[PDB]
């Protein structure tokens, strides 16, 4: 049953285990799902991904802040981004970004490593499809990778609204502990398998409901053990059928109340409305960003 | 000078002479039972119809060259482009050669009844 599902997601008894990292050997690598006519990969790919999150308590104010890293295609154009800009309410503010240049449906887009991207304000969704190739090494250990995961983790720490989301994707060797261990800081996690992709050990990591503060302890090493054990042992049968009813596609727009508070006035009962997708805490200004541009010779 | 790169005039030659057309344009998902206006905040194709985003189908936008017009502004951007299914195969010479009419939001010859 799970073939008409947009993917699947980590069960709950996976996360619980203490497994040893092993290498990942997908029954079904190399099975391809066969796509809609014309249709891309990755538009199918975030379409299946934006159809999982409509079914978890994402906050959803007016003046929704969204920012979407490593939105550019080898081709110069953004999927990913028109496929998050016809999900969200019309009127969401979305920025993106990439290393290299690419044309885009954002309201903004920034080009650069994205640790020069600096922004003012904070933000209610966070989405990242940064990978980096050069990662799938199968010959030598697969540690705990830094790079584009430093910067995300200590973005979200400092500028994810509390009350948000995000959706960062990994892989068997594009991971980061630290990363595991800031999925204990959301009400709820996952990581979520594509069902167009499910022949790849990518997924994405989703934190939902951001708290700011540790709900549990997860150590991230073992949490990436345990999402390759749940993969090795649970083949995912390559499907499109997601794709072909999109009646029930946009966002909800939900209302989401925003409120400015301080470290001292969070307490249980507001980190119970966090909890369940009622409430953002966050400034409500301007959104200003910025890209930091290196100057030399 | 009165000098000024002439794209749209150098893509459509390109195109009569036997080039093959922009690709990549970033096609949708959606239900096709939508308005089937042209250009939309949202994907709008009928069943006749694809819907594209629509940075991806301005040759401005994806030829990296200035939008022609004073403020060099792009209508296409950030909405979404329902091209005919039968076109297709080239969104950019698409838009590039047809009009909205500014009534109706279809496209003249294309979905336009206004001059019935
Ligand atoms: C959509 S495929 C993966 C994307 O992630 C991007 N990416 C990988 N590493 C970084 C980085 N450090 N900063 C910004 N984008 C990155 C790549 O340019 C690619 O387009
Ligand atoms: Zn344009
Ligand atoms: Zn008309």
């Amino acid at each position: 049953s799970q073939a008409w599902q947009p993917g699947v997601a980590m069960p709950n008894l996976y996360k619980m285990q203490r497994m040893l990292l092993e290498k990942c050997d997908l029954q079904n690598y190399g099975d391809s799902a066969t796509l809609p006519k014309g249709i891309m990969m990755n538009v199918a790919k975030y379409t299946q991904l934006c159809q999982y999150l409509n079914t978890l308590t994402l906050a959803v104010p007016y003046n929704m802040r969204v920012i979407h890293f490593g939105a550019g295609s080898d081709k110069g154009v953004a999927p990913g981004t028109a496929v998050l800009r016809q999900w969200l309410p019309t009127g969401t503010l979305l920025v993106d970004s990439d290393l290299n240049d690419f044309v885009s449906d954002a309201d903004s887009t920034l080009i650069g490593d994205c640790a020069t991207v600096h922004t003012a304000n904070k933000w209610d969704l966070i989405i990242s499809d940064m990978y980096d190739p050069k990662t799938k090494n199968v010959t030598k250990e697969n540690d705990s990778k830094e790079g584009f995961f430093t910067y995300i983790c200590g973005f979200i720490q400092q500028k994810l609204a509390l009350g948000g989301s995000v959706a960062i994707k990994i892989t068997e060797h594009s991971w980061n502990a630290d990363l595991y261990k800031l999925m204990g800081h959301f009400a709820w996690w996952t990581a979520f398998v594509t069902n167009v992709n499910a022949s790849s050990s990518e997924a994405f990591l989703i934190g939902c409901n951001y708290l700011g503060k540790p709900r549990e302890q997860i150590d991230g090493y073992v949490m990436h053990a345990n999402y390759i054990f749940w993969r090795n042992t649970n083949p995912i049968q390559l499907s499109s059928y997601s794709l072909f009813d999109m009646s029930k596609f946009p966002l909800k727009l939900r209302g989401t109340a925003v409120m400015s508070l301080k470290e001292g006035q969070i307490n249980d009962m507001i980190l119970s409305l966090l909890s369940k997708g009622r409430l953002i805490i966050r400034e409500n200004n301007r959104v200003v960003i910025s890209s930091d541009v290196l100057v030399n010779n | 000078c009165a000098f000024a790169v002439d794209a749209a005039k150098a893509y459509k030659d390109y195109l009569a002479s036997g080039g093959q057309p922009i690709t990549n344009c970033v096609k949708m998902l959606c239900t096709h039972t939508g308005t089937g206006q042209a250009i939309t905040v949202t994907p709008e194709a009928n069943m006749d119809q694809e819907s594209f985003g629509g940075a991806s189908c301005c040759l401005y936008c994806r030829c990296h060259i200035d939008h022609p017009n004073p403020k060099g502004f792009c209508d296409l951007k950030g909405k979404y482009v329902q091209i005919p299914t039968t076109c297709a195969n080239d969104p950019v010479g698409f838009t590039l050669k047809n009009t909205v009419c500014t009534v109706c939001g279809m496209w003249k010859g294309y979905g336009c009844s206004c001059d019935q």
